[PDB]
RNA sequence: AUUCCGGUUGAUCCUGCCGGAGGCCACUGCUAUGGGGGUCCGACUAAGCCAUGCGAGUCAUGGGGCGCGCGCGCGCACCGGCGGACGGCUCAGUAACACGUCGGUAACCUACCCUCGGGAGGGGGAUAACCCCGGGAAACUGGGGCUAAUCCCCCAUAGGCCUGAGGUACUGGAAGGUCCUCAGGCCGAAAGGGGCAUGCCCGCCCGAGGAUGGGCCGGCGGCCGAUUAGGUAGUUGGUGGGGUAACGGCCCACCAAGCCGAAGAUCGGUACGGGCCAUGAGAGUGGGAGCCCGGAGAUGGACACUGAGACACGGGUCCAGGCCCUACGGGGCGCAGCAGGCGCGAAACCUCCGCAAUGCGGGCAACCGCGACGGGGGGACCCCCAGUGCCGUGGCAGCCACGGCUUUUCCGGAGUGUAAAAAGCUCCGGGAAUAAGGGCUGGGCAAGGCCGGUGGCAGCCGCCGCGGUAAUACCGGCGGCCCGAGUGGUGGCCGCUAUUAUUGGGCCUAAAGCGUCCGUAGCCGGGCCCGUAAGUCCCUGGCGAAAUCCCACGGCUCAACCGUGGGGCUUGCUGG
RNA sequence: AGUGGCGAAGGCGCCCGGCUGGAACGGGUCCGACGGUGAGGGACGAAGGCCAGGGGAGCGAACCGGAUUAGAUACCCGGGUAG
RNA sequence: GAGCCUGGGCUCCGUGAGGGGGGAGAAGUCGUAACAAGGUAGCCGUAGGGGAACCUACGGCUCGAUC
RNA sequence: AGCCGAGGGAACUCGGCAAAUUGGCCCCGUAACUUCGGGAGAAGGGGUGCCUGCGGGUGUGUAACCCGCAGGUCGCAGUGAC
RNA sequence: GCCCUGCAGCAGGGGCCAAGGGUGGGGGUGUUCACCCAUUAAAGGGGAACGUGAGCUGGGCUUAGACCGUCGUGAGACAGGU
């Protein structure tokens, strides 16, 4: 259970005793480690706080690449140089900021696929 | 916090066995036919509150201050303790005998409707006395200035007939 | 506080007085501790047997302590088997 | 620990703008959400029962309301929790009665009787402005209502002007602007229920609201917030006020 | 009333402590007639354990069937919808952005409600109820057949979200915001239903805003301990990400060594916070159960489903600790809800009546329900008003006899009152009848220098001190003083106390100047001129809920109580 | 030799010489407020005692004796270790 | 992430055979230390001794009387 | 003279005699008492193989000797025997 | 398996015939014995070179080493302890 609510320590280094139980409002969820798929792309739909909706990607195959206003749709090859974690490139995990290899070339991801359910990228010079 | 309880409207003496005060209060109780010490202290507390308000309002600056001043003086006039041309400094000359004179028992005595304070108390408690249009049974009602000329015997009352034996005996004195 | 009696006793008064004040050792039901309590009145010690139930009050003294002639005691008896010891002494009652 | 919204109101915790005995019973009617705020409104049940005296019990008041006899802004209102607020009209045709809801110099709501002709107009203060899809202009008013206008006449409306409207059909009439000689009536604050002419406006930095100076009808000046000034005319009021 | 008195000596003046004398709270001894009003009655020890009954339903104008009476009308369960996350109870835990006040969210969610702008097209399916079989001690539960909807699903269109390139129409103090254009993609609505009628009422979906209720952030304020001195290691920050409704070391990978602290950190102790309450002339000291606002909890601990909203007080799962039924196979419960019972104790009520008033839920409505709420019952809870006789003649020294009067109160009756009763209020009959005690009596301290009994024994005594054969001090009687339906005892707080001293105390000899000096922080600092305006003073704007406190007027006979209005309180914050 | 003097206090007395600290007086000299007190910290501080090494006349705790005394672990007398 | 076991950290109360000093109470036994110059003036600091109050030595003070 | 033994675990015996347990290296953590030097390797806890690569130290060094990191994989067991 | 009883029954006392079978496990002590614990139908007692060292053990006892107490001038000693 990801509680995501508060730290049990002051900046002075002292301890804080929780004076109540954990509330359902404060909880989080497990991360969507979005990988490059093989033949299918998988999505999930989540019901949230106010009856609202979220879309998760689990396996991705296509990306929307952009170069100066006009955009195209292509396939994703290997991931290159995710600067948020060292294991993510080897494991071919896509997050915002990752550099991917496509049919055209190299592109920087500008979207959060764990929140939006889509991979959008800007082409590199 | 704590909520408010209701508090007494009378105060007791600081020491209970002082000869001067004992003698004074004994004389007053005997002369005015008061049941117990508690009544005296009630009237004395009324007077003390008047005096404290006067002391506080005296030489104080403010519209609310002059408002309170006029209200105090008019309330005193209406109760019948001061006249219409009176100044704040005239409150510090009042006594408890004034309040004791302004009550229904003493007034029923002075007006010749009874021969004794005890007889007056009995009449008031049994319901033979009517203020302008109302029977009242509390001997400490503190008649106002606008009702002292409207006190007489109740409509339905043995004492309302000119030829009642006790009424004759009462009139004997006057 | 309530208590159970164990032993009647008599304490010698302080100088320059001379007398024997009758008292009783009492075991408390709250905690099991034993204290000594004075029996006021003439003959009060006759209206008290052992294993009788007893109610205990403070005796009344400077700084919530002991009184003049008998230092060492702090408590006095109020009731014996749920009956007032004053009534017992005066004879206006009979203990069960 | 409360796990959800409230559905009850105690009398000692009711707002000061009401005329209500607080130590008589324990419960009060909790107003339902609606046009005006909670501090500036009052339910219809109290207007029908305790103000005008057309009933002694809530059952009778509710029967009266459900029979379709009370109008607000020209519309039948059957909910006994519906809140009535400043500048609203309460009308009863079976008695030809018409009232405008206004505040006192203390901050409490009273009913001022008016005529059947002035009972057809209600002024609305503009609180905000928005662009909506299709390029239309949406004005957000003081009672919480909204009105659409076109892009061509967007400069003829601003965020403190007043618009007079025929209330059941809601057609616009007689826009009144915020200027330096306009007549205003104060709705909230310490100078509530006063009226006068504008003299000066003052702006401030970083979120602090603007202020306005007003001249009384006899020569005395005072100040208040520009959000509490309700324009009602140019040099002469356009409604019957007390 | 801005107060004093007793006690160290053979006698005196001081210092200093003890005690008396006042008020409020809890327990208790003796005693007790009446009415009214109010926010009182298992808080102090066991947030310990619970038998029995009740505390949350409602909709036939959503749907199908079944039974009863002349297609129509009544009644029952089922499907379905809304609600059950409020109201009610307690004070264990918590020294914390928990609380209070001022501000912010341009970093967020919101079913029921309001306004405006728009929509409702085309298809399909299952299954309770019902019929045929049952299983099981129970709790519960299987198979086959048949069926409807405002039940469930699919297609479409609108719409929602992400990214990129442009235009600069809106608000505001200020645009990662709204609007327009183009492009690439993901998700993806709706009950044209029910009723009346020859259009109206109640409803369904989308968008923009508001309202209601919440989430998060900040500045300021608020106990004791040094025989508790160094603490912190995701700890402090940064870059990049994940997750969230949302900002954030909330979490992760990498790069640094930072953060708190003698102006007292950390650790420990005690404790729900405030509005308010008691006391005092005030300065101040102490408390914060009952009414309101807020917080937390539901035997102890942890974890989830459904829903706008819960990690759920009368819903779920596991462990620990207790209990109940059993056909021994298995099953069920935790009153800090109202009554009621056990136990713990010095210490706390009836297993009552009603939805007539105030309110909440459901319903178009009519209305139904509610141990909330209202009404009574028991209780020396608090406050207000009264009573237990009055008059006259004579007598004695307040009371006796004689005669007369009255009926609040008491006994009985008729009306009104009340959801129904009862109390109360008007009236009738009878009749001085029916109703005072508790403490004290040597001096503080008010009232006996009377009788008897006992005889350092017995007993008394806040303190001083009485008692050893003539006792004003013990016990009893007779007298007398204080208060009085109340009066005494024990514990606690304030005052007394200038014995905690800012106002306002002391240090040669009574308690008290470090053995002396140097100096760090801190506190205190010479005169004149110029400037600034942080402190400081005046004026004005926005806030500091209500109740509680003061005054006046008005309504219950007056009053306590309730209502209208004016001031105050909120120890203060903030814009000029 | 003082009823005197110097020193922050403790304390300091034969003469001569050298090195050194502070104060008073006189001053139309210089600087121009550079000051007071001082928690915490520091330095000095009689006698006595302790450590290590030297010395040791007189006096003298402990101790050894003689007297007094009812008793004398004391006062008086003769010696004497530490110091 | 409960619960169980286990190894430590802190701290309040609980209980324990038996020893030391303290305080009251009776006043019992040995002496006569302090109050007069108390019969050796008294008291502070340090050290040694002694049944007990106490003795002695070095330094200090008068809160010491007399000629 | 040696190796293994289910369940129990000193009930054996004067007596745990004999046998068994632990064991190398790195990191965390470490009491009473004390002649302050010690006790102390106190106690107690976690890890360790093979393969594929990445870095540091001295050095001119794709010479030599040492110190760290990540990932993949097998077994009942990685100081696997000694 | 039987007899008497101050044997109602359950159990107890006392005595007769019977040696076929049984009579065990633990704590302190070198112990035998005695004492205690929990079980048990009961947990009898003796003899056989005080049965049994060309069967085991070696705790005691009874050489040569050493310590304490006491006795003795001493060398030393103790049906005393270790």
């Amino acid at each position: 259970a990801i509680w995501q609510g508060r730290s049990l320590k002051k900046p002075s280094g002292g301890r804080i005793i929780l004076a109540r139980k954990k509330r359902k409002r404060e909880l989080g969820r497990e991360p969507a480690n979005t990988k490059v798929g093989e033949d299918r792309e998988k999505r999930k739909i989540i019901r949230t706080y106010g009856g609202n909706r979220k879309v998760r990607l689990v396996e991705a195959l296509y990306a929307n690449v952009f170069e100066g206003g006009k955009g195209k749709k292509v396939k994703i090859l290997n991931v290159v140089e995710n600067p948020a974690n060292r294991q993510y490139a080897r494991r071919n995990i896509i997050t915002k900021g990752a550099i991917i290899e496509t049919e055209i070339g190299k592109a920087i991801v500008t979207s959060r696929p764990g929140q939006d359910g889509v991979v959008n990228a800007v082409l590199i010079k | 916090g704590d909520p408010k309880r209701q508090r007494k409207k009378y105060e007791t003496p600081s020491h209970p066995w002082i000869k001067e005060r004992l003698d004074r209060e004994r004389v007053l109780k005997r002369n005015y036919a008061l049941k117990n010490k508690k009544e005296l202290w009630r009237h004395e507390t009324q007077l003390k509150e008047f005096r404290r308000r006067a002391r506080r309002l005296l030489a104080a600056r403010g519209k609310q201050a002059e408002i309170e001043r006029q209200q105090l003086l008019q309330r005193l006039y209406r109760l019948g303790l001061l006249p219409a041309d009176a100044v704040l400094d005239d409150v510090l000359s009042l006594t408890v005998e004034d309040v004791l004179e302004r009550r229904l028992q003493t007034i029923v005595y002075r007006k010749g409707l009874a021969r004794t304070m005890k007889q007056a108390r009995q009449l008031i408690v049994h319901g033979h006395i009517e203020v302008n249009g109302q029977v009242i049974r509390s001997p400490g009602y503190l008649v106002l200035r606008e009702e002292e000329d409207t006190i007489t015997y109740a409509k339905g009352s043995p004492f309302a007939k000119e030829g009642h034996p006790e009424r004759m005996v009462i009139e004997q004195a006057k | 506080a309530r208590g159970i009696v164990l032993e009647k006793i008599a304490v010698e008064a302080k100088q320059p007085n001379s007398a024997m004040r009758k008292a009783v050792r009492v075991q408390l039901i709250k905690n099991g501790k034993v204290v000594t309590a004075f029996t006021p009145g003439d003959g009060a010690i006759n209206h008290i047997d052992e294993h009788d139930e007893v109610i205990i009050e403070g005796i009344g003294g400077p700084k919530g302590g002991s009184m003049g002639d008998i230092p060492g005691i702090r408590y006095k008896v109020v009731k014996v088997n749920r009956v007032s010891l004053k009534e017992l002494v005066k004879g206006r009652k009979e203990k069960p | 620990a409360r796990k959800g919204p409230k559905r009850h109101l105690k009398r000692l915790a009711a707002p000061t703008s009401w005329y209500i005995h607080r130590k008589a019973y324990k419960w009060a009617v909790r107003p339902s959400p609606g046009p005006h705020s909670m501090k500036t409104s009052i339910p219809l049940i109290y207007i029908v029962r305790d103000y005008l005296g057309y009933a002694k019990t809530a059952r009778e008041a509710r029967k009266i309301l459900n029979e379709g006899k009370i109008l607000v802004d020209g519309r039948v209102r059957k909910d006994y929790k519906f809140p009535v607020g400043i500048m609203d009209v309460v009308s009863i045709p079976e008695t030809g009665e018409h009232y405008r809801v206004l505040p006192n110099r203390i901050g409490k709501l009273i009913l001022h009787p008016i005529s059947e002709e002035e009972a057809k107009l209600k002024p609305f203060r503009i609180n905000n402005k928005r662009m909506v899809k299709g390029a239309k202009v949406q004005l957000n008013l003081h009672d919480g209502s909204n009105h659409l206008v076109s892009l061509a006449e967007k400069d003829a409306y601003k965020t403190s002007y007043t618009v007079i409207m025929q209330v059941p059909e809601r057609q616009i009439v007689k826009v009144l602007p915020f200027e330096v000689g306009a007549y205003v009536f104060v709705t909230q604050g310490k100078n509530v229920a006063r009226k006068g002419k504008i003299v000066e406006v003052r702006q401030f930095p970083m979120g602090w609201p603007d202020v306005v100076t007003i001249e009384d009808e006899n020569g005395e000046l005072f100040d208040t917030l520009k959000e509490y000034a309700f324009v009602i005319g140019k040099d002469k009021p356009e409604i019957s006020l007390p």
